[PDB]
């Protein structure tokens, strides 16, 4: 009942010095860290992460 | 529902209760049964062969190997009491009852019309065996030869959606229309075929016996004849409908 | 069509064979157009996209054209994928025209269709299978080849056809040993397979009555007399003046 | 890009307009490529030009 909240959105673009900006479902565009689950190299601009 | 703080699958389902379409089902159950109405005698017991008897007994169409039939297609003169003949059918079953002005139908707003067809027919499958009453197609049927340059795609949309819907791809849902015309000149060879109206059925003008039967009903509502003699009575309402 | 890419394709290898984009099906309805779509999909199970004509284009402006491409884009991650669009009837316009609802906005949804099955964006493997009652009222796009590279015409069921669909009817159901097929494809020349289930039904609805479940000869020429007189009159008339 | 637990400028952004399938999409890669010129030639001519 308690399965953690994990926000889905999609990717606005890639950033050149190593990061990414990716814009939540609630609305407010971030800039995430990279993880190495799901890098850069699968991911383009409008990829549901 | 979702139980806030992690947002996750708690309780399954309060879905919809959608008014739109769910206040269109019954009619606060039908009073008319098919010995509320008469004069289309011989008719009736066609249409208790295609509707009600699958669900009376289905045994005896697995026995005979073949698919029950889709339930009828009316056409005839206007008035002679087809809305009556799909409400008394529904009574007797037991069975839902949705009731669509299928004129209403049609929006302005392009491919709506189909939006709404879609939404009768889901409901339908949820809450089957479900008899469905469409009224008038003289305004949902399209005509394939362009007469209103706005007008045929529009009308074709919600028309094709409903088709798609009735057996398209998709099950009948045990539907079961049970639908009414009065001009078979207005439909389109797509859905004039059967499969999707299995019995297509000539609703005629009430016979000289036929008369007879509908006035005996209305004169009980009133305080009756004192100086009885029905024959008189049906000459003069030869060459007219039920409703006169 | 579908199933040597998918069974045989060694053989487009070693030969050298395009692979074709499309199927498109036309012809009156009821014939059984349908029933080959799910065929194909039960039996070459390989990802079976069912979507409908009449499901494109809704009240808002451009949502139409929204949704071929939410469907096209989802076709290009799993494919090998067949869609297979149902009615093509209302969401083609032969004829163009500007500023009416149901002759621009159809238009528009129409474009961005053209336009992803093949063009500068590929495809996937569709493999796109279309069906339509009539062609009449559908685009050329759609109707000239290159993708939808077979045109395939469909026609009312043959001589020998009709009495094909009659025994599929019969394989279900049961028969007597004076029935002839034959004689009752015959009557029901130029009719579609959604007919003959009529037949076969309304056939039944006699052995029904009489208490029976084996359906004879008498019951099928019954049951054609029954559902085509109760469809189109025969009285009307001799003179007078025309005797 | 704002720092998120209390406000203020850390990083300015190369910037950017949300390319997504926009000008992200480059693509004219095989079997349509340069080797297939067909048609219609003519055609491509004046387009060279
Ligand atoms: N050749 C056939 N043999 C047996 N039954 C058939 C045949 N063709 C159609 N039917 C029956 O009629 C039903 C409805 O027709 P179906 O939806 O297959 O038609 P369609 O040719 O795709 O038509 P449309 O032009 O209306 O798009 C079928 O699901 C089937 O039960
Ligand atoms: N056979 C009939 N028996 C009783 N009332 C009738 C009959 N036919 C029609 N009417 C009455 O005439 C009116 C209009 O006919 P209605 O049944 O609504 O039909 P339709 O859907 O065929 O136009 C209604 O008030 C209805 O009660
Ligand atoms: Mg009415
Ligand atoms: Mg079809």
């Amino acid at each position: 009942l308690r399965s953690p909240p994990l926000l889905v959105g999609v990717v606005s673009d890639i950033l050149e010095d190593g990061r990414v900006v990716v814009k939540s479902s609630t609305g407010p565009k971030f800039v995430v860290n990279t993880s190495q689950y799901i890098n850069e190299e699968e991911l383009k601009p409008g990829a549901r992460v | 529902a979702l139980n806030q703080q992690t947002l996750a699958i708690v309780n399954v389902l309060p879905t919809s209760k959608d008014p739109m379409v769910y206040g269109f089902e019954v009619e606060e159950k039908p009073e008319v049964s098919y010995e509320d109405i008469g004069g289309l005698d011989v008719q009736i017991e066609e249409i208790r062969e295609a509707v009600e008897l699958p669900l009376l007994k289905p045994e005896l169409f697995a026995e005979v190997g073949i698919e029950p039939p889709k339930g009828v297609l009316l056409y005839g003169p206007p008035g002679t009491g087809k809305t009556l003949l799909a409400k008394a059918v529904a009574n007797q079953t037991r069975a839902t009852f949705i009731r669509v002005v299928g004129s209403e139908f049609v929006q302005k707003y392009i491919g709506e019309g189909a939006r709404l067809v879609r939404e009768v027919f889901q409901l339908a499958k949820e809450k089957a065996p479900s008899i469905i009453f469409i009224d008038e197609l003289d305004a949902i049927a399209a005509r394939r030869t362009n007469s209103d340059t706005s007008g045929d795609r529009e009308v074709q949309r919600t028309m094709m959606q409903l088709l798609a819907e009735l057996d398209g791809f998709d099950p009948r849902g045990d539907v079961k229309v049970i639908g009414a015309t009065n001009r078979i000149d207005i439909l389109d060879p797509a859905i004039l075929r059967p499969g999707r109206f299995d019995r297509i059925i000539e609703v005629p003008l009430p016979t000289f016996e036929g008369r007879i039967q509908i006035f005996k009903i209305h004169t009980r509502k009133m305080k009756l004849a004192e100086d009885v003699d029905f024959k008189e009575l049906a000459r003069i309402t030869e060459g007219a409908s039920g409703a006169d | 069509a579908v199933e040597l890419p998918l069974l045989k394709p060694e053989l487009f290898a070693e030969v050298g064979i395009e692979p074709p984009k499309g199927v498109l099906l036309y012809g009156p309805p009821g014939t059984g157009k349908t029933l080959l779509a799910k065929a194909v999909a039960n039996q070459t199970r390989a990802t079976f996209i069912r979507v409908v004509g009449s499901e494109f284009v809704q009240k808002y402006i451009g949502e139409g054209a929204r949704l071929v491409r939410e469907v096209f884009q989802l076709a290009k991650e799993k494919a090998p994928s067949i869609i297979f669009i149902d009615e093509l009837d209302a969401i083609a316009a032969r004829r163009t025209n500007s500023d009416t609802s149901g002759d621009r906005e159809v238009q528009r949804t129409m474009m961005q269709l053209l336009a992803e099955l093949d063009g500068f964006d590929p495809r996937g493997d569709v493999k796109v299978i279309g069906a339509t009652n009539r062609i009449d009222i559908l685009d050329p796009a759609i109707l000239r080849p290159g993708r939808f590279d077979r045109i395939i015409e469909v026609p009312l069921p043959t001589f020998e056809g009709r009495i094909q669909i009659f025994k599929i009817h019969t394989r279900k159901m049961k028969l007597a040993e004076d029935v002839d097929f034959k004689e009752l494809a015959r009557i029901t020349e130029g009719a579609s397979g959604a007919d003959i289930k009529a037949i076969c039904t309304e056939a039944g609805m006699f052995a029904i009555r009489e208490e029976r479940a084996k359906v004879t000869m008498l019951d099928f020429t019954k049951a054609i007399e029954k559902v085509l007189k109760k469809t189109t009159p025969i009285p009307d008339l001799k003179g007078v003046m025309f005797v």
